């Protein structure tokens, strides 16, 4: 974890973990709030 | 001293490159050896005369072929149902179906149908018979012969003009604005009034009856007495048929605006007044600069005196008069920048405001005439930017331009390139993301989920022009504005009737697809401007290579060291932006041809539903209109579009052939030609034949130029064919 | 506005709702009514009917194509088409731009500044990704204090 | 043919000569560096123009500089 | 000669990659006749990958 | 330094023949002869393409380009500890000795050679092309 | 293989497939060809009458050709095809 | 329609123009 | 068409003879040693 977490903090893994979370969030926004063309707020 | 004789360094080249580069360095007169100022300007002056002679010997043969092999009189009898014939075809390779299929327009043999709008032009201007066009062809043969005599004359040492005559910018501007732009538009007005208006009204005015056929009922009396409104007294009515005396008026200079209701074209009385106005204002504007008589301006002191005192422009324009006057590439770049912005103003104002009789009804001719001036203008504008780059290498002196506006462009050049980069990236992500989003929503069965943006700024400008379709009702669409009440008795009864019509192309009804392709257009202009401003401002040097000015303009590279320096030159930025002008004007003319190809057959809803996503562009425009294009010749037979079906495939050859020069690079072909040279030098019966030029591969700049020119020839021939076969085979 | 009818009273927008359910109802005719693929098309129809009843209730403008058009000029009726989600976007996009700018300042004053960009220091990153919440007050605060922009004497400039 | 020019920023590191594949460059004595030697191009008519010397020059900006000018059978690299 | 060894200088040479960049002086040659005696080390490499370059004292200022 | 004379009696390496050798440029323009002294019978990579058995004594190799002599010469200077020299032979019979000119290789400095093509300024002090219009001189040769 | 006494033999100047036979025809065949091809010898003279003779011989059969010989002089033999929109 | 003799007038005037184009190209050479 | 036979004359000369005039005269000109 002095070097395992260093590998986990690298540029491709952190891009995979962020965009996995980012596309995971935007899909789950698009399930409970789908077809969103106009922001009502 | 072999060919080329203007460059000594290429004459000692023992390879084929000497043959090639001598063609391509032929007109780069300032790069020649033993070369001076006087020879530069006199060779450029005689080359201008040769260019004028070529233009007039071109027009003479485009008039001779209409007068000889074209049915100009038969098109004058019925301009709606007769195809205009360019010239006859004598091809030894035609079979009998090709002779029987290219015979159009009631001709005696196989002929080519003219899509250049020369019949509409010559009809509107006053030419009626074939004898008038033949006399014009002989007259312009004489004019081109006179320009050849004048070009030969100014290379003779008795009539050689000095560089001080050539760099006399004030006298050149006064005699250009007064003579070229003023007395020629006043000459025009004298034609349009003497000849073209009575030939629109049935009167046959020629040189034999020029001094007897009075253009007005009271001619030159009300002109010199001040009452000019007599020349706007009795205009042509809406029942006027073009070329006939019935329904016609007597006024020569009207201000009606709008269109002639039968031709859907501009009024010759309005264009006569237009030319009397751009003739008075150009002769008055030609008395501006100081030449010989004490009054006038010195432009050096105008540019010296135009310095903002806050120092935001530095020294302002001090030292710019000598910068333009000494640099021919600055003047040529300014001339090509203005020429591109007016060749595009030509293209935008001859489709929406058709100036020639029965030009709006002939659809494929209008399509050709828009695509012509938008491609000639996207090569003239890129030539302007390329000549700005050549100015910054071989003509820009940083000592003479010390802290002026031109030096300050180099001072903040990374800001300009980075902000053009931001604007191009913004337009690209947004236009591509919205088109790809609308593609996904039409793919996913939901057309309603598109991001469709109504272009309300340009729709507000159209309602500011007088379009009552959107209901903004601000000015010229509302009766409560002072601009409307200042215009409603003067020009707006013609203009509002022309702009509220939905069949013409005057300020068309735009939608979300128009918004999206206008951002495609802004992407194209912004990215082409990005590459070209980047080439012009990194012309002298950059952080990768600071001595780009000492390597010339069109040098290939600087070697594989320092990471790699491929396409580092400013010519290579011009090279990369020729692809961007081709893509830009391809998008522009795709939008034009599909907005009009749906207007002309009526269903504008096809464009209004399908232009917002790229599968509509691929399917309903590139695939749907190409139905009778590629069926121009079949196994079953061949049609009259067959030459346009071959020229389409021909474009797909040449364009793809350019890829051979743009992807594969030199040293592969150099080792290949080394093996070929061994094979020729060792083959029995063929070794006896020698080469004098050593066979080499195409050099790197030459390779980029040859691939670029092939790309451009294929690109202009694939679209000239598709555009002149998907409108002329399915008229409408 | 701009010659566009509202989508709640647009006959073309109601026509697209009619021909979308009818496309999905004909897809439902070849399945059993209690089957698993028929529940997906039944959920598709209720997703379609939720979508068309949401577009008409937001005051969307529908053209002659029966499609909702966005007015991006800044109309008081049309704020949620461009202005409201644009300010929502620029806050999020400025959050991305502020925590990436503040990370580079935090790793430029380090022992090996290039190893902190291939290997992103997550305790250093996550302590400023929270700090990107209040970024208009920190960007214009750095703009007013002069810390946002660098003077041109300390900026690498290519020669003329 | 090609004009190879040496500038006074050279440190005499000799690697422009070592990268030369047609024996153009040579190291002459000089008084402007620690190595007390600068490059020169006497056989610049034998220069192909490959700029291997510019790729091997560690001086920013380059001390050896090759300008592609008139090209002959030496600088085209032909064997026929 | 030179400003100082181990000092921070800013390059005024137009054609260098490190123009208007902070550099650290590692060696100044005191032998006469040397045109560019001050050896400046930079934290960033150029396109050739090196960070060591020789400049004259006229092309550097202390910053 | 007295230049070495081409003996034209030393023999060639044992080579089976190549198609990468002398074309008609050898016959009418020039060809290059490289001569070197060998310790023993070795095998070297031919710069025209192939492999040849080099002799135990002096060797003579005929090449078409000056780059083929350095590509061979730097190959037998790093892999082998062999000093080499080459020549330029013209079709009239004149042999022009080319490298090393002073007898010592150009990587090493010699006091006999002089500085030519050397500018006392840098690249940034080169003149602009706008102030050198229509002259035989250019921005670097002055 | 370098000699310094024969520069052509050490560079590749070899007649690889040549022959040194002086003659193999007879005098009757040789005198016929030089008599007939005697006005075709000079390059400047032969280039003049080949251009001028070649321009005439393509303009003759280009113009004297018939309908069956070439289809472009046959002309149309059917009704013309009318385009769309009445054009 | 134009006549046969008018084609002869055009071809001579183009040949005169072709001579004057040849004369300028000789002067542009020198 | 007024004169149908000038198509049959000028298209063979400007299409075949004139490139054979121009390219042969240029190839002489571009390979003159001078
Ligand atoms: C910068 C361009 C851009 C813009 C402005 C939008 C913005 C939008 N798209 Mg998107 N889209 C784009 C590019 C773009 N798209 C591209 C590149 C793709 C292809 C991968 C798509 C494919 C796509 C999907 C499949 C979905 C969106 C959806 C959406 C909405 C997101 C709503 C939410 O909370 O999440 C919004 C209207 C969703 C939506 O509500 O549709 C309106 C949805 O269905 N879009
Ligand atoms: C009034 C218009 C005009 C004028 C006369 C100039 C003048 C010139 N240009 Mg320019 N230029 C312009 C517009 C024009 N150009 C346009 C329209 C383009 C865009 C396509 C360019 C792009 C271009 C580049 C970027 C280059 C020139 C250069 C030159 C020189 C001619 C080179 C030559 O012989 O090419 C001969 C060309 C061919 C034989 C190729 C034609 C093959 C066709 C395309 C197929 C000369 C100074 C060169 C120069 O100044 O060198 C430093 C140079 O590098 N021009
Ligand atoms: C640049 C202008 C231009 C162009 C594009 C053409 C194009 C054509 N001409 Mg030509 N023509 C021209 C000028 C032009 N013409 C003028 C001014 C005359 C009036 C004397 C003629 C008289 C003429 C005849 C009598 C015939 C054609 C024919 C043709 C066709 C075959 C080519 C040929 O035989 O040339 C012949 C060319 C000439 C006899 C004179 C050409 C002189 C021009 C101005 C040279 C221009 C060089 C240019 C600027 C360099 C680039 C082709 C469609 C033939 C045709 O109709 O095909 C069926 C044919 O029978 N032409
Ligand atoms: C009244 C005097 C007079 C007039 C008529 C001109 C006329 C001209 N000069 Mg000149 N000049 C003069 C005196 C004069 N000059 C003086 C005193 C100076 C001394 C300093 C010069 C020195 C000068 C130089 C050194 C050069 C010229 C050149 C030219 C030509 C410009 C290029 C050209 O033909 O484009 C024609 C351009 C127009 C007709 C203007 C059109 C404007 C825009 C682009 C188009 C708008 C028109 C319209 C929309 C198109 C509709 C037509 C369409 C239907 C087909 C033109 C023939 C150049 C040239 O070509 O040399 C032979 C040249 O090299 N002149
Ligand atoms: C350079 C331009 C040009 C030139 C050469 C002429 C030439 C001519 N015009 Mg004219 N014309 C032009 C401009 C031109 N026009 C414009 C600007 C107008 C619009 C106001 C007209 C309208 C006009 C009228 C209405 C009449 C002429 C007439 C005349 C003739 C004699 C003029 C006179 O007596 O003095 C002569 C053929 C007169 C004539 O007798 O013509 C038959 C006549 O009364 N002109
Ligand atoms: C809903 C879909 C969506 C998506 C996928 C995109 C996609 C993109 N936009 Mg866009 N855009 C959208 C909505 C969308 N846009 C909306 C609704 C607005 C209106 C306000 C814009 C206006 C816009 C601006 C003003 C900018 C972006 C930029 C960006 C790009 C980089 C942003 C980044 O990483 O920050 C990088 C870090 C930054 C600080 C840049 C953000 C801009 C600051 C806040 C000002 C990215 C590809 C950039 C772009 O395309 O231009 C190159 C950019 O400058 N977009
Ligand atoms: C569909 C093909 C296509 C695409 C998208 C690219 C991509 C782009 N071009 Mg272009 N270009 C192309 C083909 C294309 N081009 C070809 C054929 C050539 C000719 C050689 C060039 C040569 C080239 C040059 C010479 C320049 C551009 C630039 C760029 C950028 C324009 C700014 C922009 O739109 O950002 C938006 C980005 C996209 C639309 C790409 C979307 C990809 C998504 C994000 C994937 C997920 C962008 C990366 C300019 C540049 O980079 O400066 C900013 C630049 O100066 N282009
Ligand atoms: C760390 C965050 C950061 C910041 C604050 C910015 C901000 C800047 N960049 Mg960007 N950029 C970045 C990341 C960043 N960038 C990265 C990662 C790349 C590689 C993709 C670039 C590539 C780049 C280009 C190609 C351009 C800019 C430009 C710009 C300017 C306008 C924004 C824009 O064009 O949209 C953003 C542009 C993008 C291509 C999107 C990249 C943004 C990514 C997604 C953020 C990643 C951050 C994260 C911590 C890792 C602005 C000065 C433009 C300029 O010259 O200034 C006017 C311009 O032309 N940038
Ligand atoms: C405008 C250019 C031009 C013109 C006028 C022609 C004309 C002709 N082509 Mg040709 N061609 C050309 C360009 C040209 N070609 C080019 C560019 C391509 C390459 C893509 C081709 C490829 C091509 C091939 C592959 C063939 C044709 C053939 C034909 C013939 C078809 C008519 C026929 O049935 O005659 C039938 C044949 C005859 C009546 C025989 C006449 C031969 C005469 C007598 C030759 C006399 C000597 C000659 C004039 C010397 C010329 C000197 C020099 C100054 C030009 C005709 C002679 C066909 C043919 O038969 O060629 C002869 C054929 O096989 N063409
Ligand atoms: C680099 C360089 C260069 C070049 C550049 C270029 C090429 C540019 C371009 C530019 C351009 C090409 C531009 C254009 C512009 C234009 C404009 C800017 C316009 C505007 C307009 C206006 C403003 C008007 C107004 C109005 C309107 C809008 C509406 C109504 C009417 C009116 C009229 C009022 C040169 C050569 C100089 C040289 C040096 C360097
Ligand atoms: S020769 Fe070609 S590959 Fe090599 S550096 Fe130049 S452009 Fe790049």
């Amino acid at each position: 974890m002095q070097d395992v977490k260093t590998y986990l903090s690298t540029a491709p893994v952190l891009a995979t973990l962020w965009f996995g979370f980012l596309a995971g969030l935007l899909i789950e926004i698009n399930r409970f709030f789908p077809d969103a063309l106009v922001l009502p707020l | 001293s072999r060919f080329p004789k203007f460059s000594r360094g290429l004459s000692q080249d023992p390879t084929t490159r000497r043959i090639w580069f001598g063609i391509a360095t032929a007109h780069d007169f300032e790069s020649h050896d033993d070369m001076t100022e006087e020879r530069l300007y006199q060779k450029i002056f005689a080359s201008h005369f040769g260019q004028l002679a070529i233009i007039f010997l071109w027009t003479s043969g485009n008039l001779f072929h209409v007068a000889w092999q074209g049915n100009f009189e038969a098109w004058g009898q019925d301009p709606l149902h007769v195809r205009p014939i360019a010239h006859a075809i004598w091809d030894p390779h035609f079979g009998q179906p090709a002779v029987e299929a290219f015979t159009r327009g009631g001709a005696s043999g196989p002929v080519n149908i003219a899509y250049s709008g020369v019949y509409q032009w010559w009809y509107t201007i006053g030419l009626r018979t074939n004898q008038d066009l033949y006399g014009g062809s002989i007259f312009l043969l004489f004019v081109s012969a006179l320009f050849l005599i004048a070009g030969w004359l100014h290379l003779q040492p008795k009539w050689k003009p000095s560089v001080s005559w050539f760099k006399n910018a004030e006298s050149r501007l006064n005699h250009h604005l007064s003579g070229l732009f003023g007395v020629s538009s006043l000459a025009w007005t004298g034609h349009l009034v003497h000849v073209a208006i009575p030939e629109s009204r049935g009167e046959h005015v020629r040189w034999n009856n020029l001094l007897t056929a009075l253009p007005h009922p009271q001619g030159l009396g009300p002109f010199f007495a001040g009452q000019w409104n007599v020349y706007a007294q009795n205009p042509d009515s809406n029942s006027h048929l073009f070329g006939t005396s019935e329904g016609a008026g007597t006024a020569i200079l009207t201000f009606l605006g709008g269109f002639h209701p039968q031709t859907q074209s501009l009024w010759l009385t309005d264009m006569a007044h237009h030319h009397l106005a751009i003739a008075v204002i150009f002769i008055i504007a030609g008395h501006m600069y100081r030449t010989n008589f004490g009054i006038g301006h010195s432009m050096k002191e105008i540019l010296e005196a135009h310095t903002p005192p806050g120092g935001r422009l530095g020294r302002g324009h001090k030292g710019l008069y000598d910068t333009i006057n000494n640099s021919l590439h600055f003047q040529l770049g300014l001339a090509l920048a203005s020429l591109g912005v007016i060749t595009s103003l030509v293209a935008q104002h001859m489709y929406s405001l058709p100036p020639y009789a029965f030009l709006a009804q002939d659809f494929t001719t209008q399509a050709a005439l828009y695509t012509h001036h938008q491609y000639i203008a996207g090569f003239i504008m890129t030539g302007a930017f390329a000549h700005g780059a050549i100015f910054f290498i071989r003509d820009y002196n940083p000592e003479q331009n010390k802290d002026n506006v031109l030096a300050r462009m180099l001072e903040h050049k990374e800001a300009i390139i980075s902000h053009l980069s931001w604007a191009s990236l913004f337009l690209g992500f947004h236009t591509l993301g919205l088109y790809v989003h609308n593609d996904v929503m039409l793919a996913f069965g939901t057309p309603e989920k598109q991001i469709l943006i109504e272009p309300v700024f340009a729709q507000w400008i159209q309602s500011a022009h007088g379009k009552a379709l959107y209901g903004f009702d601000v000015l010229l669409s509302s009766a409560d504005s002072p601009a409307f009440n200042a215009g409603q008795t003067l020009w707006l009864p013609g203009w509002l009737d022309a702009i509220n019509n939905n069949s013409n192309s005057l300020f068309l009804t735009i939608g979300p697809g128009d918004f999206l392709v206008h951002h495609a257009i802004a992407l194209g202009l912004h990215t082409t401007t990005l590459i070209l401003v980047k080439g012009a401002l990194d012309a002298r040097g950059s952080k990768l290579m600071p001595d780009k000015k000492e390597f010339g303009y069109s040098f290939p590279c600087d070697g594989p060291g320092r990471g790699g320096t491929c396409d580092i030159s400013a010519w290579d930025a011009f090279y990369l932006a020729v692809f961007w002008m081709l893509n830009t004007i391809g998008w522009v003319t795709f939008y034009w041809h599909w907005k009009h190809i749906t207007l002309w057959q009526g269903n504008v809803a096809q464009f209004n539903e399908s232009s917002t996503y790229l599968m509509g562009w691929l399917r309903d425009y590139l695939w749907l209109n190409s139905s009778q294009l590629i069926n121009g010749y079949n196994p079953f037979g061949m049609n009259s579009l067959s030459v346009w079906a071959w020229m389409f495939l021909f474009g797909h050859l040449v364009w793809a052939t350019g890829f051979m020069f743009l992807i594969s690079w030199r040293g592969y072909w150099q080792e290949l030609i080394e093996t070929l040279a061994w094979a020729h030098e060792r083959t029995p019966l063929a070794n006896l034949v020698r080469w004098k030029d050593k066979p080499v591969a195409l050099s790197i700049v030459q390779a980029r130029l040859v691939g670029l020119a092939h790309f451009s020839v294929g690109y202009i021939f694939t679209y000239a064919a598709f555009l002149i076969a998907s409108t002329s085979g399915k008229f409408g | 506005v701009a010659g566009l009818t509202p989508c709640k009273e647009s006959k073309g927008f109601a026509k697209r709702q009619k021909q979308e359910i009818k496309k999905l109802e004909g897809r439902l005719k070849l399945y059993a009514p209690d089957s698993a693929p028929a529940l997906a098309i039944n959920a598709t129809i209720e997703k379609t009917k939720r979508r068309f009843e949401f577009y008409g209730n937001q005051g969307l403008l529908c053209g002659t194509d029966g499609l909702p058009h966005l007015i991006v000029d800044g109309d008081q009726a049309h704020l949620g088409e461009f202005v409201y989600p644009g300010l929502v976007f620029l806050y999020i996009a400025g959050w991305i731009g502020w925590v990436g700018r503040a990370y580079l300042i935090d790793v430029r004053t380090s022992k090996k500044p290039t190893e902190k960009e291939i290997i992103i220091d997550v305790p250093l990153a996550l302590r400023i990704m929270s700090k990107g919440l209040t970024w208009p007050v920190a960007a214009i605060g750095e703009l007013r204090s002069g810390k946002l922009v660098e003077k041109s004497s300390n900026i690498t400039v290519s020669p003329r | 043919a090609h004009s190879v020019k040496i500038y006074d920023t050279c440190i005499g590191c000799t690697q422009c000569v070592r990268a030369c594949p047609t024996d153009v460059l040579e190291m002459v004595p000089w008084d402007g560096c620690k190595a007390s030697q600068i490059a020169s191009a006497p056989r610049t008519e034998d220069c192909v123009g490959c700029k291997r010397c510019e790729s091997a020059c560690p001086t920013d900006f380059l001390s050896v500089r090759v300008y592609l000018g008139a090209e002959t059978t030496r600088s085209m690299g032909l064997a026929y | 000669i030179g400003p100082k060894r181990g000092s921070i200088v800013k390059v005024l040479r137009r054609e260098s990659y490190w123009f208007n960049d902070t550099g650290k002086v590692v060696a100044v040659d005191q032998a006469p006749g040397v045109r560019y005696p001050v050896v400046v080390r930079f934290d960033k490499v150029n396109y050739a990958g090196v960070s060591t370059n020789n400049y004259s004292p006229d092309e550097l200022e202390q910053s | 330094f007295t230049p070495p004379t081409l003996n034209a009696d030393t023999p060639a390496p044992i080579f089976g023949g190549s198609t990468g050798g002398l074309l008609r440029k050898a016959q009418v323009e020039e060809f290059y002869v490289i001569t070197w002294e060998s310790p023993k019978e070795q095998i070297f990579e031919m710069p025209t393409g192939g492999a040849a058995i080099m002799r135990s004594g002096p060797n003579l190799l005929k090449l078409a380009r000056k780059e083929q002599c350095l590509a061979l010469g730097a190959r037998l200077r790093t892999k082998f500890k062999i000093q080499y020299q080459f020549y330029r032979v013209f079709p009239n019979g004149e042999v022009q000795y080319l490298h090393p000119k002073d007898g010592v290789y150009p990587e090493k400095v010699n006091a006999g050679r002089t500085a030519v093509g050397v500018n006392n300024r840098s690249i940034g002090q080169n003149a602009n092309p706008a102030e050198l219009k229509f002259a035989h001189k250019q921005a670097y040769d002055l | 293989y370098f000699d310094l006494g024969e520069i052509d033999n050490t560079t590749g100047n070899w007649d690889l497939y040549g022959n040194d036979d002086p003659n193999r025809y007879n005098g009757f065949q040789n005198k016929f060809f030089e008599t007939f091809a005697g006005a075709f010898t000079k390059r400047g003279l032969l280039l003049k009458f080949l251009v001028l003779g070649g321009a005439t011989t393509i303009g003759y059969l280009g113009s004297t050709s018939s309908g069956d010989l070439l289809a472009i002089k046959n002309g149309p033999k059917q009704a013309p095809i009318m385009g769309p929109r009445g054009r | 329609s134009i006549s046969d003799s008018q084609i002869i007038v055009a071809l001579v005037s183009a040949f005169i123009t072709g001579i004057l184009a040849l004369r300028l190209g000789k002067s542009l050479y020198q | 068409m007024t004169a149908s036979y000038l198509p049959s004359i000028f298209v063979p000369l400007i299409g075949l003879v004139f490139p054979a005039i121009t390219m042969a005269s240029l190839f002489i000109y571009i390979e003159q040693d001078e």
